[PDB]
Order: structure tokens, then sequence, then C-alpha cells
């Protein structure tokens, strides 16, 4: 059931749009909206706007007084002379619960005319027409204009809708929450070269009487809210989908070649969604459009899709396909259950999140086989304990603070840190994964149907959200659902990972007991860290013994520690017989390394990743390497790669060997074990007997057999042995002689490697072999011996780094002439300088990178730039640097570059709130403050970035260095 | 608590079973009326009434086991009851040699394997009783006499 | 760009009973059969009521159930309906496995006691399983209940028929071919209850072949029997303790003792060692109450305890010892826990079955056994062949032997007349083809609708 927290129920909205000028970046528009009172005396109707000025409100034609006001902008007073964090977390926690729709309030407050009393009474329509006007606006709607001259459609201007969450409020004048749902009639009076891409169907196109403008009519008849509705002005290059022909492409001019080979998987991707849940694309048509400085990289609204055009390639890229196969892919799922079906709540955000990324996963399983997928849940869940054990956890479905442990208020998404809102969309799709674990995989989409059904059925009738609120889910209505087709209630499983915010930590160590042939496991957890939490459930563990694999369920109490276990035969030892496996096949395994008295061969606890966890178990050094080779899961190999890093026996430099010229074995799994048996190699210097690691493997596997140190020309087309052989000299050159400097066999292998390179052959392109091998070359770097802090000049200069420096010049000025795909050179060459300036080889002076990250070189080049100057500004101490970074996050073009630099600024930060530093001044804080408070009042991602930045450099308390 | 209902099933004569078909088919209560069924204190003996006529009834054991299954989707089947009794209407005498089904007929007979079945232990019973009751007990395998 | 997974390096390749039989209720799952209850196991006598409205004798008015069946078949409709239209489970209650509602089938035994057998409120499925003609086929003849299954490997001992569909009982316990037949025509189904007479017609019966089974009885006094003989003590120990109402929970041994009357109490005691403590003191004056440190396990855990598949096979077991030892080795492999050890160590391959034996269920030559069977001159040397040939011709020895010429088996005929086929393939492919004949004849003696005469 759902009772809306505002007292009026909206119907209709028209939204008009007329003389959206480029040169002045201004827009002139009216809203109209048909409300039906609930409540009698309904008096003031309160709605949403942001940086509108709002010239005339008619209630029914009759004049109406309307007041705005926005706490939002300062949060808090100039003249308060606070300046700890808790206090402005608290202050915009309580001015964004001021200005929310999803309680009664907003922002501009609208007084009924006295003359309508006795119409709002009996409970009959009200038409309030608002004329707004945004002048030129920050954040709100995103003009791109470029300073090319000719016509606006000739240089190629467009608009597009940026923001995330409720930000439609920064545009036009609504109800901008998820739960207000209405039917939607959208005009846009564009120039005459231009189209206007928004949601619902396009009925018609007129023409203006003088011909240079048009009109584009949109009807949206599936009840949308506010918050899902978009537009992309611009001279877009139109393409209709050859397969499925509801669907439209728009992309950038010139880059139609790119939209046609990019767009072209995507009736798969429809297929697949809509054969795994059963019901049809709900709406009736579908859009993507490929803008330029995008907010994020992959936007979704109802019936319509934002991308950038920087996941636009060509037939001859790859490592790029994948990437921009799967932003399509996410987006469709996003369209199916974040736009059809909505939310009820701010809670209940976990479930569409949740189910958004769970049928992504889903897709992933089905296009890029099962050991992609549990590659990519084993990664998911590698970041949610990094970050929950980090800082606090990431609670789920919370109950309105709950979550007191961290920085800043849940009560709302836009007082969110951006790396939690991260985290959160990744938990939700982990725990929807656990509940399909409890309850079968056909069950879990039987309730996604019914969910859908239900919105589709509600989608069609007209009565006015009698039955439109059946199109948004909440939390009880999907256990609900799930108790109902399924029969089994999942509220313990809820009650452990949605509503009590932490992970589990395993420590396990083994014992075998000859005498009774038992094996005593000895599993032990951490639950007194800050971000963990107390596991009771059971538990399963998977036992390779001679005689088999064998699985366990383990009952694990608060007061358990021995757990015993019976263990099988050994008469696979007796006779050579060969060793099942996991699955039905069955190996030989050289048994020579295993003890003569136990058959258990490896353990693994909690195999299916059936809890959220993170285990540190205790076996021998052989078992790491049996579960290294033989396994049939590539979780087990990954965990045993990151495991034999301790064991630099020459054993496991063997089993690793074996793993890396083994093809059958997943991709992934050889890439790890590059680094790993560079960091053995690393660690048994003085006992290392032939050539360097993976040199004579390089030579075998991908350089000619008459000549071994010219490599092959280049043929890309097995896409498995080009990421091992792109990534195997990353990896080699890592090698470090006894004196601690890369040896000269390597360097000099991978500068033959980078001569040698002929591509003029395969069908692909080389610029992310190329760009792996500057940072290849930029690994061999070694710190330079500085003598008397001699400056950095000519006669200084290693004999090993001139090479590297004539490569990377060489690359970077060809870079200049002939470019490559994502300037992949520039950013690998710029990151290479930054290495070689960050060791004394290079003069420490940002003057280079301060010109690549001049608004203008890729937003590639920009950020790898940036980066630089962040590293720079944090080892130099810069003042003005520093001055400078701050100057850019204020007043930068791409608001998407000024996210980026907060970002980098809270990851690398220039002192700590432990360090003293002579950049801790009083000044800094109030520029820090004036930048939370005021300054970044305008994107919600800025304003959440700063205070993130705020707590890394002065914590949660006064900032200490001030009077 | 839960008692598991007892189904049986009734067998009547064509005609009068065909005046029941048409009366549980129409619905009515009036059936209820129509229709009855005594129990006599033997378990094994009843009169079932069709439109007030009496017809004598036996209620017998039947020599296979069925179950009754309600289903919902006509996919998956629950079982309900099991049934094991007839009444039909028109010891050695309460058991039904054949079965309900057109091709089990003379199963207990025919299709059905000689277990060996001992009833039986209760006159055992009873001889014990009379033995530790009495005083002496004098015993011999005989041969013919 | 691709797969990329080595997938086939790595990998190279049910049944939901209702809520009182997972929770293994009493009046469904019984905790003791005394002798008399064993004998009538799976044949309920028809019990005379001491109260209710037909202890009472005479005319005990039948009652229809048309509108309450299609009453409750339109509620399930709506509830499945209110649910998203899926597929719903609705057997929840024990209310729900009532006969006065849903499409009741009937499903009648071929042999007299099976080895295997479902109790009230356990779930089976229905599957049709059908062999293709050889290249074209029209498709599966379709059938009015349960669903269909292309079985290339005959689930059964024999093997499917080209264009030949088999419909099955399947569930955890066994899996048995079954036959549906039409019900005869003067015959209904009377469900009496405490209230009163109920009246259904039947139109399905099935005749249900000698079953396969795939669980294994155990054997009486085996490890398997005592420890499912202590587990579902515990669960009923744990069942009550839920059901206690005063804090901390208590329970009195005498409902145990009601319950479980052939147990010794010191078996009970032990019990209740772990998890209990006779709380002779005034607090709860003599009360068996729970420990306060013994966290009672929850609902799922006590499922995972005991399946109801294992209680009816200790139920075959018991039945089973009952029945041998009224009567008084032939009987004792008939026994289910010897039969079912025979079946399934067949179907892994372990050892072969005489089909043709004591054990078979029908007395006759229909129907199978299962008991487990084995898997598996001075001169001469100077015959030189021709002259063997030529003393072979003399003697008269068939010219099929002399034609041979291969005297592997030549000169033993010459020294069996002076004194006067492979397994591997051989026996399987025998014991398959009588398997496939006897299987064909049963199919279609227990699916024709031709009447027998009494």
């Amino acid at each position: 059931g759902f009772e809306s927290p505002r007292p009026y129920k909206l119907t209709h909205q028209v939204v008009c749009i007329n003389n959206i000028n480029f040169q002045r970046k201004s827009v002139v528009g009216f809203v109209e909206l048909t409300i039906f009172p609930t409540v009698a005396n309904l008096n003031r109707i309160k709605l949403n706007s942001k940086q509108c000025r709002i010239y005339r409100v008619r209630i029914n034609d009759l004049e109406a007084a309307f007041i705005y006001n926005d706490p939002t902008l300062e949060v808090c007073h100039s003249e308060s002379k606070q300046r700890n964090l808790n206090y402005f977390s608290n202050a915009y926690a309580a001015a964004v619960s001021a200005v929310d729709p999803d309680a009664g309030n907003g922002e501009l407050c609208i007084k009924v005319p006295s003359e309508l009393w006795k119409h709002v009474d009996e409970l009959k329509v009200l038409k309030i027409h608002i004329n707004f006007s945004l002048d030129q606006p920050k954040g709100g709607l995103h003009f791109v204009v470029p300073s090319v001259e000719g016509s606006m459609a000739e240089r190629g201007a467009h608009v597009f809708s940026c923001g995330y969450q409720n930000s439609t409020r920064f545009w036009f004048p609504c109800v901008d929450s998820y739960s207000e749902l209405c039917t939607w009639k959208l005009e846009f009076t564009v120039d005459a070269a231009m189209v206007a891409v928004s949601n619902g169907d396009l009925v018609e196109t007129v023409y203006t009487h003088d011909m240079r403008k048009k009109t584009f009519h949109y009807m949206l008849t599936i009840p949308t809210a506010a918050s899902n509705i978009s537009l992309a002005i611009g001279p877009f290059e139109i393409l209709v989908d050859p397969y499925m022909h509801e669907v439209t492409h728009f992309c950038l001019p010139q880059l139609l070649p790119l939209l046609k080979h990019t767009t072209s998987y995507l009736h798969e991707v429809f297929e697949f969604y809509e054969e795994i849940l059963t019901c049809r694309y709900p709406y009736s048509c579908f859009k993507t459009v490929f803008i330029d400085e995008a907010y994020v990289e992959v936007a979704a609204y109802a019936s319509m899709s934002i991308f950038s055009t920087n996941l636009l390639h060509s037939a001859m890229i790859i490592d790029e396909t994948p990437l921009t196969r799967r932003c399509l892919a996410q987006s469709l799922a996003q369209q199916f259950f974040g736009c059809f079906i909505s939310r009820m709540s701010w809670s209940d955000e976990w479930v569409l999140k949740g189910i958004s990324g769970y049928i992504y996963g889903l897709w992933m399983k089905k296009t890029f086989g099962v050991n992609e997928y549990r590659h990519w849940i084993k990664e998911e869940l590698d970041k949610i304990v990094a970050y929950e054990l980090k800082t606090g956890g990431v609670l789920l479905h919370p109950i309105f603070n709950p979550a007191s442990h961290l920085h800043f208020s849940i009560k709302h998404p836009h007082t969110l840190s951006w790396e939690y809102y991260s985290m959160f969309q990744c938990k939700a799709h982990l725990v929807m994964r656990l509940i399909e674990n409890r309850i079968s995989m056909e069950f879990m989409l039987q309730v996604f149907n019914k969910l859908l059904s239900l919105a589709s059925t509600a989608s069609s009738q007209k009565f006015q959200s009698h039955m439109w609120s059946q199109m948004l889910v909440s939390t009880s209505g999907f256990l609900k659902s799930i108790s109902n087709v399924s029969g089994k209630d999942i509220q313990p499983l809820i009650k452990q990972w949605v509503d009590q915010s932490g992970v589990v930590k395993f420590y396990g160590s083994f014992a075998f007991n000859r005498k009774r042939n038992v094996l005593e496991l000895e599993i032990k957890q951490d639950y007194t860290s800050p971000g963990t939490q107390k596991y009771v459930g059971p538990l399963k563990v998977t036992v390779q013994e001679l005689d088999g694999s064998f699985n366990h369920t383990l009952q694990i109490e608060e007061n358990s520690l021995k757990h015993d276990i019976p263990c099988h035969s050994k008469s696979r030892r007796n006779k050579k017989k060969k060793i099942p496996l996991m699955n039905g096949e069955e190996v030989d395994m050289d048994l020579s390394a295993m003890d003569a008295d136990s058959p258990l061969l490896w353990i693994r606890i909690d195999p299916d990743m059936s809890v959220l966890r993170k285990v540190e178990f205790e076996q021998a050094d052989f078992m790491w390497q049996y579960q290294l080779r033989y396994e049939r899961d590539v979780v087990a190999q990954q965990e045993s790669i990151l495991a034999l890093e301790k064991f630099p026996t020459p054993a496991s430099r063997l089993a690793l060997t074996d793993i890396l010229e083994q093809e059958q074995c997943f991709y992934r799994v050889r890439m790890s074990a590059c680094f790993c048996l560079a960091k053995i190699a690393n660690s048994m210097v003085s006992t290392w007997t032939g050539p360097p690691a993976m040199k004579s493997l390089f030579t075998r596997m991908f350089c000619c057999k008459s000549c071994p140190n010219i490599v092959k020309t280049n043929n890309f087309m097995s896409f498995q042995s080009y990421f091992l052989q792109k990534t195997m000299p990353v990896a080699m050159a890592l090698l470090r002689d006894v004196h601690n400097l890369c040896p000269k066999e390597v360097l000099t292998f991978i500068l033959d490697l980078i001569k040698y390179n002929d591509n003029r052959k395969n069908k692909f392109s080389d610029n992310y072999y190329r760009a792996e091998m500057i940072d290849a070359l930029a690994n061999s770097v070694t710190p330079a011996v500085s003598v008397n802090n001699e400056v950095r000049t000519l006669d200084n200069l290693n004999p090993d780094v001139r090479l590297i420096l004539e490569e990377i010049t060489r690359f970077l000025n060809m870079e200049k002439l002939l470019p490559s795909y994502r300037h992949t050179i520039t950013v690998s060459c710029l990151r290479a300088i930054r290495v070689l300036q960050k060791n004394g080889h290079v003069p420490s002076d940002p003057a280079l990178f301060k010109s690549y990250a001049e608004y203008g070189h890729f937003v590639d080049i920009r950020i790898a730039a940036l980066e630089a100057v962040v590293d720079y500004t944090k080892v130099d101490r810069s003042y003005e640097e520093l001055q400078w970074l701050l100057n850019m996050i204020q007043n930068d073009p791409v608001p998407y570059v000024r996210h980026k630099i907060l970002n980098m600024l809270t990851k690398n930060p220039p002192f700590t709130k432990n360090m003293e530093s002579p950049l801790c001044n009083e000044a800094l804080v109030d520029q820090l403050w004036k930048l939370m408070n005021s300054g970044t009042s305008h994107d919600w991602r800025l304003r959440c970035g700063a205070v993130d930045l705020y707590f890394t450099l002065f914590g949660l308390s006064r900032p200490s260095c001030l009077p | 608590p839960h008692e598991l209902e007892s189904q049986f099933i009734l067998r009547l004569p064509p005609e009068y079973a065909s005046t029941v078909r048409r009366a549980v088919q129409s619905g009515h209560v009036n059936l209820k009326d129509r229709l009855t069924i005594e129990l006599h204190p033997d378990g094994r003996h009843g009169i079932v009434r069709v439109d007030r006529v009496p017809l004598a009834s036996k209620l017998v054991d039947l020599p296979c086991v069925m179950e009754s299954l309600k289903t919902i989707d006509k996919k998956t089947f629950y079982k309900t009851a099991d049934i094991c009794q007839m009444l039909v209407s028109t010891e050695k005498k309460f058991i039904w040699n054949h079965g309900i089904t057109l091709p089990l007929k003379n199963v207990r007979k025919r299709r059905f394997r000689k277990t060996a079945k001992k009833d039986v232990e209760k006159e055992v019973k009873r001889l014990l009783s009379t033995d530790a009751e009495a005083v002496s007990t004098r015993w011999e395998i005989i041969a013919e006499d | 760009p691709w797969n990329l997974s080595n997938d086939e390096y790595y990998y190279p390749k049910i049944i939901q009973h209702s809520i009182p039989a997972v929770e293994l209720r009493q009046p469904f799952f019984p905790t003791h059969m005394g002798p008399i209850k064993l004998r009538q196991f799976h044949r309920p006598p028809l019990k005379k009521y001491s109260f209710g409205a037909l202890s009472q004798p005479g005319p005990h008015s039948v009652q229809p159930l048309l509108k309450h069946i299609k009453k409750k078949a339109k509620m399930r409709e709506q509830e499945r309906q209110a649910s998203g239209g899926g597929e719903m489970f609705f057997m929840r209650t024990p209310q729900d496995l009532t006969g006065k509602d849903g499409d009741l089938i009937l499903a009648e035994y071929s042999e007299e006691n099976g080895p295997l057998m479902m109790q009230v409120g356990m779930a089976t499925k229905i599957k049709n399983y059908y062999k293709r003609k050889p290249g074209k086929d029209p498709g599966a003849p379709d059938c009015k209940y349960g669903e269909t299954v292309y079985c290339h490997t005959s689930p059964f001992l024999g093997s499917l028929h080209p264009g030949q569909l088999l419909q099955a009982f399947e569930n955890n316990l066994f899996r048995a071919p079954i036959y549906l037949h039409k019900m005869p025509e003067t015959d209904f189904l009377i469900i009496r209850t405490r209230q009163g007479y109920y009246i259904r017609e039947l139109v399905d019966i099935f005749v249900v072949g000698q079953q396969c089974p795939l669980f294994e009885v155990p054997g009486p006094n085996s490890k398997r029997a005592n420890t499912h003989i202590r587990d579902f003590l515990q669960v009923f120990i744990y069942r009550l303790f839920w059901k206690s109402k005063d804090r901390p929970r208590r329970i009195r041994m005498e409902d145990i003792k009601k319950a479980f009357p052939s147990h010794s109490e010191s078996s009970i005691r032990k019990r209740l060692k772990l998890c209990a403590d006779f709380k002779r003191t005034g607090m709860d004056s003599n009360w068996w109450v729970l420990k306060s440190d013994f966290r009672l396990p929850t609902e799922e855990e006590i499922r995972a305890m005991v399946s109801p598949e294992q209680c009816c096979a200790y139920y075959s077991m018991i039945a089973a010892e009952q029945r041998l030892k009224d009567a008084g080795d032939d009987e004792v492999r008939t026994a289910p826990w010897n039969t079912t050890r025979a079946f399934i160590a067949a179907m892994k391959g372990k050892c072969l079955l005489e089909v043709t034996g004591v054990a078979d269920p029908t007395g006759c030559g229909e129907g199978f056994s299962y008991v487990k069977i084995p898997n598996k001159d001075a001169d001469l040397r100077r015959l030189s062949l021709k002259n063997a040939k030529q003393l072979l011709r003399k003697f008269g020895v068939p010219e099929e032997e002399i034609k041979k010429l291969s005297r592997w088996e030549v000169i033993d005929v010459v020294r069996t007349m002076s004194t006067e086929r492979f397994s591997v393939a051989e026996h399987q492919e025998r014991y398959k083809e009588e398997c496939q004949r006897i299987f064909d004849l049963q199919n279609k003696v227990l699916s024709s609708t031709e009447v027998l005469s009494t």
C-alpha cells in the first residue's frame, strides 16, 4: 500500500520548451500541471524548482502568488564560525530534507487563490500554469557549444539533461520524486537543422510559420515520474536499428560509422532481457543518444538512454568492445527495473539496484561465460569487503540516524558520497545473488516477472493512481511476492545482509587426525573489527581428497571452534588411478609433493561465495599448488595465485609457469600468474638459475622460431594470447637485480618489442598493446642515485633512462601526428613521464601536465594530466598547484572533470589529518568550507565530493590547524 | 489439532448411480435429503438410501492402495488421502479381490505375489492366555490320529 | 569479444512436499506403529467414531461438494493471479490436503507390498518419457497429466521403443511406470469424516507398475536405522519444545512416552541430556526445562535433520520386519532392504540382477526380481588339423564344427567325442532384450481397456 506524502495527486504534466538559445545558453518555457487535491483546504501547493526564474504562475487561469526559497544554496550561514564537518552534515541533511518532495515539502510554494477554495474543498481539478526561464544554467541542462564558427548545427552544439536521481528540478518545475507518476506531454521548439530527443513517442513534428524552427511533440502515456524525464537537443545523425525498428540511435555528426558498428549488438541484449523475464520491453520506442562532455558514462531514463561518445569504437578496436557492450547492457537493465518499476521511498532503492545489477550479471554470464561471471562476482565482493572494512559499512534498507559510523547522512541520495553510492549498488546486486542462492533462479525470475506484470497491468489504466502505484515496488511487497512464489521467506537472510550493515571475516586452519581419519577444521571469526559482524548460519566447505571432491555443511554457532568432518580412503595412491575432480572429469596428478598420511589435496571454505566474506585459510604450499593446477573453478585458481606469493619455493614457480603455458586455462588467471611469477622471482634472487622469468616463455609463445629476439608480426585475432602478450612484459618489467635495479636483459627485451612491432597485417588496432609497452617501460624505472641533491642535468642522466626517455618522446610526438584510440599512448606517456619525475630522473616540473590539463586535451588526457598534477602537489607540497586545482574545481566547463579532480584529490590527498604540513592554514580551511557551503551548490556531486575532501583532510572534528 | 480426512469409494447399482450422478452434477442441496448412507455397528454393513429407497451395503477392503491427488495447475499434484475401502451397495467376505480399474481384475489372485500372511497372532495370544491361567501343560507334535 | 572462458575443460558437461509433510506432523507421519497397525500398513480400516454425527447410527445424509470444488478452484486461481500469475505453492495447511477439493486421480498398485510407498501429504510428479521415432517424428502423443520429456536413455530397466510414450510417477522415493485407465461406470468415491459423507466421481485411475527404487530402505538394527530412530526422537523433542508456551520452555516426559512407547526411557533421558534439565527444585518444580545456554534450532535446521523419505524407508523396514516375523531365506531376499540395495547397486553398475527369481512380486513371469547376481591328448597334438578334420568327419560330428576350422574348438570337440558368445556384450545384450520383450507384454496387458472375466 502506497499513501502519498503530498496532499495532492498529479495526473498529467505538459512541458513546453521554446527559444533554446545556444549563444546565450538560455531556454524559455512553461509547465502546466494537472493536480487533484486529496485533502480539502489544500491552500499552499509545494513544487520543486532549482535555477529556474519563475515569471508567472496561474492556477485555473487565475493569478496566484508564489514564494521561492532554496535552503540548499548556502547550507550554513556565512557568519557562523563553525568549522567541524558533523555540523555541516547535519545542516546539509536538514536542508535537503527541507526541499524533499518525499516529505510534503518543496522549494516553490504557490498559494491557491481565495475564489478557488470552494473548488478545492470538494475535491476538483486544479491546472497550474507556471512559465519559467533558465538564464544561464549551472549544471541543470548541459550546453556543449564548440567555438568553431558557422551555424549551431554546423559547429556541433547540443544540449542534454545531466544529473543523478531527482535532478529534473534543475531544468523545469515539477514534483521531483520517484513516487509521483503522471502522464506526460513534451513539446520542444528547436532549430530546423536540429533534432530534439526525449521520452515517450514522437507523435508529430510541425514547422514554424517561417520554417526556420520546428516543434517536436512527444507523448508519454506510460505514467513515469518527473525524475525519469530527459532531453537531448542537437544536430544528431539518426540511425534506425536494422534489426529492431522501434529503436533509433542518435550520434554526433561525423560519427555515424562508429555508431553503426557500436550499436549493432543491442538487439541481442533486448532479446536476452525479454526472454529471461517474460515481459516485452514496456515502452513503445527506445532511443540511444551519444553526446559529448557527459555527466556519467551511461544514464538511463524512461524510454531513453544517454551515453557518452567515448564509448563509440570502430570494428578494429578491441579492449573497448566488452566495456561498451556491458554499458549498453546495464542501461537496458535499468530501463526494465529502474524506470518502469520505480521506487516507493528512498528506502527500497536496494531492491531496484539489486534487480538491475543481478539481471545484468545474468546477461554477463550468458554473453561472456560463467568464468567471466565468477571473476566479476569475486571482484565485486573484494571491492565491497575492502570498502566495508575501510569505513564502517553499507546499509541497504535503513529505517528512519541508522548509520552513524560515517560522515554523511544516508536519508537522501544527494547527501551520499559517490563511493558509497557505487558500493551501495554493488552490495545490492550481491545480496540479490544471495537471495537467488537461497531461492532458486527460476523462482527469482518468476518474482521479477510477477513485478513486471503487475506494473504492466497498472501501466494501461487511466485511474489517477488508484492503480498506478502498483508500478512502485517496496521491500515488503518484494518479500511478499517472493513468499508468494516460493513459500519460503528470506527474513533471516534479509535481517543479516540487508538490515545489519557488515561483512564477515573467516580465519581457518585445519589438522588431519590420522588415527580416526578425520579432518579437524578450526574456523574463527574476527567480529570486533569496525566493519565486521558475526555469522551464525551454515557454511559450505569443499574438500578435495584422493577419492574426489566432497562438500560438507558446517554449523558455525557463536561458541563453535573445532569442526570434525570425515575423510575418505587413500587407495588412489596405492594404484595409480586418476583422481576425480569437482566436475565429472578426472586427471593425473603428481602426488610426490603430497603428504603420505593425509588423503586430502585441498580445502576451500565457502567456495560458492554464499556469504559476504573474506577468507584467510592456512593450507600447505603444495595444497595451494594443487589447487592452482587442477581446480575447475576460477576463483579458487585466483585465490591460490594470491596465496602463492607467500611461498616462493621453486615448486610454486613451476606451478605458475605451468599455468602460464596452459591454454584452456581462463585468461584472467594467466594474467594474474604473470604478476605472481614476477613477485616470486623478485623474492628468490640469488637462487634463480637461468634467464629472467617469462622471457623464454615469451619467446616460445609470441616470437619467431628462427629468431628469438624478433617478435612475430602482430596478429591479434585470438583475443586471449593478445591479452596475455600485452600483459606479460608489464609484469616482466617488475623484475629486479640483487642491486634493486631492473636487469638490462628485460629492458633490452622490452625495447626490442617496441622496435620490431609491425601492425600492417592484422585487422585490429595496436593502441592498447603499444600503450601497455609504455606501461612496461614505466615499470622498469628504479629510483636514481642523486648525489648531494645534484640538479637533474644531462651529465647525471641514467644510461638506461635515456633510452626510455627517447622512446616515450618518440611515442608522444608520433601521437601528436598520428593519434591512436582514446589517446591511449598520450595517457601512457604522461603516466610514464610522471613515473620518471617521481624518481630523480626528470626535473619535477608540472608545466607539461598543466598544459595537457588545459580544457582541450582528451578527457582522458585531461584526467591523466590532472592525476599527475595531484601527485605532484602531494609530493612537492605545492601551494600554487593546490590553488590551481581548487580553481579548476570551481570553474571548469566539464562537470565530470570537476568531480574527477575532487575524487583524485580525495584518493591521493595533499595531506591527511595526522600530517603537519605547510598547507594547513586557516585560509585553506576557509576555502574548503566555502566550497562545501557555497560554490558547489549546483551539482549535488561536487558538494558530496567536497564533503569527502574536507573529511579526508581535516576529519570529523574541528580543523586542528586553526585558532 | 488436525485429523487426516477419511475418504472411501461408494459403489451403487447402475440406475441408482445414474440418479446420484445427475443429482451431484446438478449441485442443489436437494441431493442432501435424497441420498443417505447408514453405517451399522458391525462396521462392515450399511444402508445407502437413494431417494429414500434402502440399498444393502458392505464395506470391503480393496486389494491395491489408491491415493487422492489434488491439483491447482494440473502439473503438480499433492497427495490428500489414502483410499483402501469401498461401500459396495446392491472376514473373507469383506475382502474385495478385484481392483477398481479395468486392467486390475483378479489382482489379488493373479497380479499379487503370495507373501505369507499371519489375525493368526491373536489366536496364539488367546492360546497363551489359556496357558497362563492353567496349572499343568502337556504338549506333543503329533502324527495322523 | 568472444567467450574466452575455457568451459569445456572446467565444466565438462525438486519435489516439494506439503508443509505438514516436511514438518513431520504425527497424523501423517506416525511416531509409533504397533503390530496390528503394522499389519494394516497403508490399508487403514474404516474406524467407528465414538463422538460426532456419524457416531450416532442411522440414515447419514451424504453431501455433494461440486460448489465446494469450483469455489476452491476459483479461489486458488484468484490467489495465483493476485501473486503475479506464476506457479504457486498452495499446500501449506493440513486442510489443504483434503479430498474435498482439487482434481483427484486414483493410483492403484500392482504389487501387494512395495519396497517404498508415499505417506499422506507427500508430492510426486508425472513424467511422460517419449523416445522420438528414427529421423522424423510428429511429436509426443499429448497426455492430460504430467510434463513430457524426451528420453534417449531409458530410465527403467528396459528401453523404450521408437515412438513410445510411457508415463511414470517420479519422486525421491521411487520411479514407476503408470498406465492411465478409465474408471468403472458405477464407482464413486465417498470421503467420510466425523461430520458426514461426501461423494465425488472419479474419471482417471492409473495402474502403477513395478517400482524402481531410488532410496535404500535400511536393514533392521542397521546404523542408518538406529540413526533415524534417535534423529526422529530428537526432532519430536525439539518440536515439543517449540510448542511450549511457558518461558523458559518446558516439556513433560510422558508426552514423549505417549508418542514413543516402545522406547526405553534411558534413550529418551539421553536425548534430553543435551538440551534440557529436570528442574526438580522449586523453580518449575519437577519440569523438563530447556537449558538457558541452549539455542533451540530454527525450523529449517529441524527440517534438515530428518527428511520425509527417510521416514518412509523406516516405515517400509518396520512393516517388512512385522510381515517376516509373522511368517516364521527366500522371503528374506524379498525384504526391501535387500531389494533396494540390489537395485541401486545395479543402477551404479556394481552388479547384475537375476530378473527371474523369487523376489518377483507377481509370482509369475511378469515383473522383475531385484536380487544381486554375479556381475560377470598326446597324439591330438600330432592331429595337425587336416587329419583331425577327417576324424571329425568319421565320428559323425556335424559339418558346422568341421567347417569353422577354428581348431580352438575342433580338437576340444574331437576330445569330447573320444570321451563320449561373449559375456561382456553377450549376457548384457540378452538381459536387455528379455527385459524389453517382458516390458512390452506387461505394458499392453496393464494398459488394455479389455474387460477381464471374474
